[PDB]
RNA sequence: AAACUUUCAACAACGGAUCUCUUGGUUCUCGCAUCGAUGAAGAACGCAGCGAAAUGCGAUACGUAAUGUGAAUUGCAGAAUUCCGUGAAUCAUCGAAUCUUUGAACGCACAUUGCGCCCCUUGGUAUUCCAGGGGGCAUGCCUGUUUGAGCGUCAUUU
RNA sequence: CUAUCUAGCGAAACCACAGCCAAGGGAACGGGCUUGGCAGAAUCAGCGGGGAAAGAAGACCCUGUUGAGCUUGACUCUAGU
RNA sequence: CGUGGAGGUCAGUGACGAAGCCUAGACCGUAAGGUCGGGUCGAACGGCCUCUAGUGCAGAUCUUGGUGGUAGUAGCAAAUAUUCAAAUGAGAACUUUGAAGACUGAAGUGGGGAAAGGUUCCACGUCAACAGCAGUUGGACGUGGGUUAGUCGAUCCUAAGAGAUGGGGAAGCUCCGUUUCAAAGGCCUGAUUUUAUGCAGGCCACCAUCGAAAGGGAAUCCGGUUAAGAUUCCGGAACCUGG
RNA sequence: GUCGAAUUUGGGUAUAGGGGCGAAAGACUAAUCGAACCAUCUAGUAGCUGGUUCCUGCCGAAGUUUCCCUCAGGAUAGCAG
RNA sequence: UUGACCUCAAAUCAGGUAGGAGUACCCGCUGAACUUAAGCAUAUCAAUAAGCGGAGGAAAAGAAACCAACCGGGAUUGCCUUAGUAACGGCGAGUGAAGCGGCAAAAGCUCAAAUUUGAAAUCUGGUACCUUCGGUGCCCGAGUUGUAAUUUGGAGAGGGCAACUUUGGGGCCGUUCCUUGUCUAUGUUCCUUGGAACAGGACGUCAUAGAGGGUGAGAAUCCCGUGUGGCGAGGAGUGCGGUUCUUUGUAAAGUGCCUUCGAAGAGUCGAGUUGUUUGGGAAUGCAGCUCUAAGUGGGUGGUAAAUUCCAUCUAAAGCUAAAUAUUGGCGAGAGACCGAUAGCGAACAAGUACAGUGAUGGAAAGAUGAAAAGAACUUUGAAAAGAGAGUGAAAAAGUACGUGAAAUUGUUGAAAGGGAAGGGCAUUUGAUCAGA
């Protein structure tokens, strides 16, 4: 159902695209979608994830955890939230690497740069 | 090898032809670049028909001179008697060949008919005028057939 | 031979100075397909050839 | 967190003359430094600040050649445009563009018309 | 490639060396050297008979002959036993052929279009499609063949008014002009009786 | 009768087949025209807090400048979170620069990190010696400039 | 000093399957087939009868419308002169 | 009959387990094969109608990889030769120290170098692999340290020879030739010091360059010093060249 | 055997493949020599040797004729499907 | 003695330019042999490989000294044909074009030879200024041994007569094209299984979007995208669409009639001979050498020659886009292709490691798991490790990592065993098992 012959449906070439994406191209690709009161508050549906948005895991086992990010893992595909990790056996914590697709951005955290980003998207009272 | 009756075969594969084998996979890509060049010439050019108006003319070698069929462009003789001079018949669309010349009254006549025709029915944009977008049609050849006699 | 030219004495400088192990925080990284050191050279195994 | 080019383009070629040795002496505290401390990062900053004071001063004095040069042919090979080698070459846009008397009268008297068939 | 297998200088040993006589890698050092080359039954050796690009892939047929063809699978279309033999589930459906409105020539929506098709009955089918979707079993599904799945019904008019693009997303619902029908798609799988939802004016066009 | 041998099964070995994977290859088609004395392609040696390589780069050395994006990089260490900002990043882009030693390779050489000459300048009293810094010195050919050669040759004083 | 036995270490050639004979017949000299003689685990050191033992697509010989080195008023040419 | 892939179809099977594999368990087919159960396993795959081929192996002294019997076998026997004790260590025929017995026997099994190697040198740590036994040892492994010159070499000279230029040959890559059929020159300075230079007094040329770490050649010795450098460092005492 | 001169030898240098070099053996020219090595032409040609991969069903040979620079090959007729 | 001129030099003189790489395609030179001929020498392979010189985005060719013989075509190139034909050929093996016809693309031209001679009207450079791919002034210089205007065979020029017709380049805003940015739909609703839902079932939504990819298993609807449109940015360019200050110029060009003319390329054409080549055959092209033209001439007209005609072009000078090629480069889209012994040699730090003095030769090598959660801790051991414990859906996944075949091997169990073993028919015995 594609139209255009600038855009390829060639399996390799976008499983290439995807794994060879540079740290700019994967801060788009790790994208996740706003709650259902964030999605009314701000008029649009999906970002990309950022370091210090909070988040609700809604799938896998962590499903139903909340917490801020900590770190966009960009070169592991995945983010990791504070206060979902791994205990292991020796003590230590290890953070839990999640995908921004698998949350729902329950509270952004806006800069002047974010604020033009939800307008430019269509958003509305920032 | 001379084997049971089959007819001799005269197949001229005894030079390293497998390095000039040319398949034509590219037919329908040629053919889409050649309507895209076509349609982009269109575009660039004036509201002309892609080609210009060409003569009737004999064919030669009595195998084809029953019929007739386009020439390269209209003699010189053609183009005085018009009316017009070779340089704006070159300008306004119509192919002048000097190289070709007058024998046959009939062919001269039908040529002169032709150009009087063309002249007739085509519209000269002023060269610093306005003249109305004027429904750029893209064959002259089928515009003018040519007729066999 | 002890009285060596200096473009030899610059490749063996260059020979001695990549003649070590895998740093071991490589073989740490993410995809790390790196296992160990497979141009190691030795002087009782593999001549320069100048 | 180092040096701004556009912070140092306020400055004269003398205040970065000195700010380049300072720097210069700051890395060679720094590599003093480094053979007793372990892994100290901090090198790479006044390296990277180095790198962009002497850009900088670069620019500056290209720039006052390049005013120096204005207008005049023959400025020197490195502020010349770098084409290609074939496109340095190749006919300017007055030459190429040059015709000859006669092909200038015949192609303003007989200029390529525009024209339409309407039938 | 017409160079793959053959990228090495290897030469036969001969005989009197207690191997076979295969031409074999020269040199030293590498493990490659002294194996065998060139030969179909040689690891990287070149292919018995490399394919070539002269091969012949398009096949000519009669003009008359396709049309033959494309008139007795329309024909068939025709047909109720061959469409329900077809798969093409036209179970509880009016008569076929299966002639509906122009109006439909000049639907813009995939909602409405759809919903046309299941109004004129071809429902069932819709959902065969969308139903029938399965990975390709073997390596084509990493050659962009993916997945497979069933063929739907083929709507036919005489002006696209709209009703291709509305159609083009529904799975399995091909669109056709009236007066460039594909045996391809009247015939699917060489299987006479496709299920065919014609306009009025394609019908009336068809003579 | 054991041991031993052989066959079969289970489990364990050896080995890496099979199956399923696939950022690779291969072939077809479409579009485009852009290397180099303004020093290319290629080579050598180097450059990171911790790298041997691959990749990147050139003593401004996994890079500087510029532009865009808008918060990373990540193996650890370190730094920062003002990060509502001329601003993270091994990001993208890339028009300004740097660009060691070379290489058609150009002062002469080159199995030498060998040996000159010129200009400006600095230090050692220093135009002459030694040293530091900066800039130069190839060949063929073209147009032009300047200085010349030849009873080749004109005129003129004679 | 080996060989030998032990501790440690530890290859290769070769291997259709294998391994007791006599005669018979058989591609006319069998380990197997036929008829007889016979025939009892597992083995060690030697040994050179046999395995028409191993090593190598016989180098002798012939064939090939396969060469090559060399020679000569072979056939056909050629540098030079 | 079977295999890879393709169009169609069974709205076929499947993470409640696809494919694969193992199974002196069952069934069908004369057979190629097909089907089922059990185990293992983890993500796909099949029946039928057709399409298509890089479609079926026992061999080819086949190719690549893997593995046997041989076989714990052949053997690890040249260079006279080892032994006692202690220490270290989990472990000592083999390491270290001591003792003893021997050998090379100055044409060395000694002390240095050239070519070559390139860090093997030295220290600390250290034994999985390597040292065809062993190993706590090592030319191994890991990490570091180490090579100091006016006088020693190179550098310079020319040797056999190599090789640009001027020229000539060659379609050309290039070949010849090395002073040749060339206008092939820097260094002295009268004078100049409108500038020690151009005009301008006047002196010398039958020619690039490369080619020797053993030929030629300016000049350094002693004592001491390091884990490892020494005619190089240190101390003292000299010498040559250029200015 | 020879061992003080047609001696031995290092390094530098020259001679390069139908070429060199040879106190001459067809010797030597990097384990390669009666023509080195490397790559390509080249998957060179082979009337010659070897191999040529599933099942079942039905039919089922020839080693003879003539011609051939033919005699280990082919054409031809015959036999076979 | 001075000043020229000509020719020849020199300069680290002013400013430039060439070389080398790449080389798929392109223009040339040079140039085999294997091979085929069932031997082989002509022939063939092949006007090919190798070697050498030289370009571009295409190259080359190209506006007829053409084809023809017709009622004549009309630059070149390419395709389909002509045609496996005419012809060549130990007339053997083999080889082998061209004209016409249909089509793709189309495009045409310019120098030399002319007295500007009432005016070198031409041009490089330097310098100053300017609105700088350049312009103007001035100054040198080049150049009459000829630089401009004018003409190019289709013509055309010089005189004479008569009018008519046409027109130059920059500004600004769009369009054309190039390179890019950004925005633009719909479920993470319920149940089951599962470690994970992206599986199954239920209910929906969007669809000009159900291409493709990602995410802990088959995801239109979770994410990126896709589809459709919108809004920007930086350039190239005059190709054109409008608007304005420029108005060139009594300049340039075209056309009718009369008249005088009408310059048109030389060691070249052509000829002989030699060699090579071609289908070109008493000689197709090319080249060497010898001879060497003409001007109502010259070339060609596919059988050598003499004679008479006819036809057709106009050589020995030159430029030119497209259709055409493209195993190289850059950017893209794909496949009934291969799926790690395959596919490039190279899916990976592959032209790498490594071998060779050298030219060169040249590998092997992908997969834990969703996530390292990469096994804390205890215990035995000098230690490697083991045994537990633990992580994990699984350790029958432990980095000697998916599955994990066979050969070959250990253990266990079963059985048999006088110089092999294995096999066929039949039954005994033991074990095992389906059907009813
Ligand atoms: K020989
Ligand atoms: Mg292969
Ligand atoms: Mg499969
Ligand atoms: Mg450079
Ligand atoms: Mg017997
Ligand atoms: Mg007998
Ligand atoms: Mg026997
Ligand atoms: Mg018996
Ligand atoms: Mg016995
Ligand atoms: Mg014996
Ligand atoms: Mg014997
Ligand atoms: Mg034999
Ligand atoms: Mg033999
Ligand atoms: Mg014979
Ligand atoms: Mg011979
Ligand atoms: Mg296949
Ligand atoms: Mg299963
Ligand atoms: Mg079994
Ligand atoms: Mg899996
Ligand atoms: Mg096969
Ligand atoms: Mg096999
Ligand atoms: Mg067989
Ligand atoms: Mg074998
Ligand atoms: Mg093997
Ligand atoms: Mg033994
Ligand atoms: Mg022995
Ligand atoms: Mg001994
Ligand atoms: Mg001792
Ligand atoms: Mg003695
Ligand atoms: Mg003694
Ligand atoms: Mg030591
Ligand atoms: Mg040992
Ligand atoms: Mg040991
Ligand atoms: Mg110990
Ligand atoms: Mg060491
Ligand atoms: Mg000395
Ligand atoms: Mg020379
Ligand atoms: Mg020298
Ligand atoms: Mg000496
Ligand atoms: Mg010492
Ligand atoms: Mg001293
Ligand atoms: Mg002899
Ligand atoms: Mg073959
Ligand atoms: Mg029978
Ligand atoms: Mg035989
Ligand atoms: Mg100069
Ligand atoms: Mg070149
Ligand atoms: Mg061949
Ligand atoms: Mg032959
Ligand atoms: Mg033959
Ligand atoms: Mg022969
Ligand atoms: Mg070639
Ligand atoms: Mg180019
Ligand atoms: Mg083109
Ligand atoms: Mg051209
Ligand atoms: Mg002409
Ligand atoms: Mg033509
Ligand atoms: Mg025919
Ligand atoms: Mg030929
Ligand atoms: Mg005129
Ligand atoms: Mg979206
Ligand atoms: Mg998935
Ligand atoms: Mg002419
Ligand atoms: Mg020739
Ligand atoms: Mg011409
Ligand atoms: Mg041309
Ligand atoms: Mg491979
Ligand atoms: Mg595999
Ligand atoms: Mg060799
Ligand atoms: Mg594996
Ligand atoms: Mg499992
Ligand atoms: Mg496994
Ligand atoms: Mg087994």
């Amino acid at each position: 159902a594609k139209q255009s012959l600038d855009v390829s449906s060639d399996r390799r070439k976008a499983r290439k695209a995807y794994f060879t994406a540079p740290s700019s191209q994967r801060r788009v690709l790790l994208s996740a979608p706003l709650s259902k009161e964030l999605r009314a508050q701000y008029g649009i549906k999906a970002l990309p994830i950022r370091r210090d948005d909070e988040v609700l895991v809604v799938r896998g086992s962590k499903k139903g955890q909340e917490g801020k990010i900590s770190s966009v893992y960009r070169l592991k595909f995945a983010v990791q939230v504070d206060k979902v990790t791994k205990e292991k056996v020796n003590g230590a914590s290890v953070p839990i690497n999640l995908h921004p697709s698998k949350l729902v951005i329950t509270k952004l955290h806006l800069d002047k740069d974010r604020k033009a980003l939800i307008q430019r998207k269509g958003g509305k009272l920032e | 090898a001379i084997s049971k009756n089959l007819p001799i075969l005269k197949n001229h594969f005894r030079k390293h032809w497998q390095e000039r084998v040319k398949v034509h996979f590219d037919q329908a890509g040629k053919k889409v670049s050649r309507r895209n060049a076509r349609a982009t010439r269109a575009a660039k050019i004036a509201p002309r028909p892609l080609d210009l108006l060409r003569p009737v003319v004999r064919a030669p070698t009595v195998k084809y001179n029953r019929k007739v069929r386009a020439g390269r462009g209209f003699t010189l003789a053609e183009v005085k008697a018009a009316g017009l001079t070779a340089a704006y018949a070159r300008t306004i669309g119509i192919a002048v060949d000097h190289r070709r010349q007058n024998r046959n009254q009939e062919i001269f006549d039908a040529n002169v008919q032709r150009l009087k025709e063309y002249q007739s029915k085509i519209i000269v944009f002023p060269r610093n005028g306005k003249a109305p977008e004027a429904e750029q049609v893209l064959s002259a050849a089928a515009t003018f057939p040519i007729a066999q006699p | 031979a002890a009285q060596k030219s200096f473009r030899i004495k610059q490749k063996m400088a260059k020979a001695k100075k990549q003649n070590r192990p895998l740093p071991q925080w490589i073989r740490l990284r993410t995809n790390n397909t790196i296992r160990y050191n497979a141009k190691r050279r030795n002087w009782r195994r593999t001549k320069m050839n100048i | 967190a180092g040096v701004k080019a556009y912070e140092l383009r306020t400055k004269s070629k003398e205040q970065l003359a000195s700010q380049l040795v300072d720097l210069k002496k700051e890395l060679a505290e720094l590599k003093v430094q480094k053979l007793s401390r372990p892994s100290l990062p901090k090198i790479k900053t006044v390296r990277k600040s180095i790198a962009c004071v002497l850009t900088v001063i670069n620019e500056q004095q290209r720039e006052a050649v390049r005013q120096l040069y204005k207008g005049k042919k023959y400025q020197p090979k490195d502020l010349r445009a770098k084409k290609t080698r074939a496109l340095r070459r190749a006919l300017t846009k007055f030459e190429a563009s040059q015709v000859t008397e006669k092909q200038r009268k015949k192609q303003i008297a007989f200029p390529q018309r525009k024209y339409a068939i309407k039938a | 490639s017409e160079k793959a297998g053959h990228q090495t200088s290897a030469e036969s040993w001969g005989t009197g060396r207690a191997v076979a006589r295969i031409p074999r890698v020269g040199g030293g050092g590498t493990g490659r050297s002294g194996q065998g080359a060139f030969g179909n039954m040689c690891r990287g050796g070149r292919m018995f008979a490399p394919t070539k690009t002269w091969r012949k892939w398009n096949v000519k047929v009669n003009h008359n002959e396709k049309r033959y063809a494309t008139a007795s699978a329309i024909a068939a279309t025709a047909v109720a036993s061959l469409v329900l033999a077809r798969g093409h589930r036209v179970e509880k459906i009016p008569e076929i052929p299966l002639v509906v409105s122009t109006d439909l020539e000049s639907i813009q929506k995939t909602k409405e279009a759809v919903a046309a098709l299941k109004a004129v009955g071809a429902h069932s089918d819709l959902l065969k499609v969308l139903k029938s979707k399965k990975l390709r079993a073997g390596k084509g599904k990493y050659r962009n063949r993916r997945w497979t799945q069933r063929r739907g019904p083929l709507v036919v008019y005489a002006e696209d008014n709209g009703i291709v693009k509305a159609l083009r997303n529904v799975p399995g619902v091909e669109t056709a002009n009236v007066a460039s029908l594909n045996l391809l798609q009247l015939a699917p799988g060489a299987h006479l009786g496709r299920f065919v939802i014609w306009t009025e004016a394609a019908f009336t066009k068809l003579d």
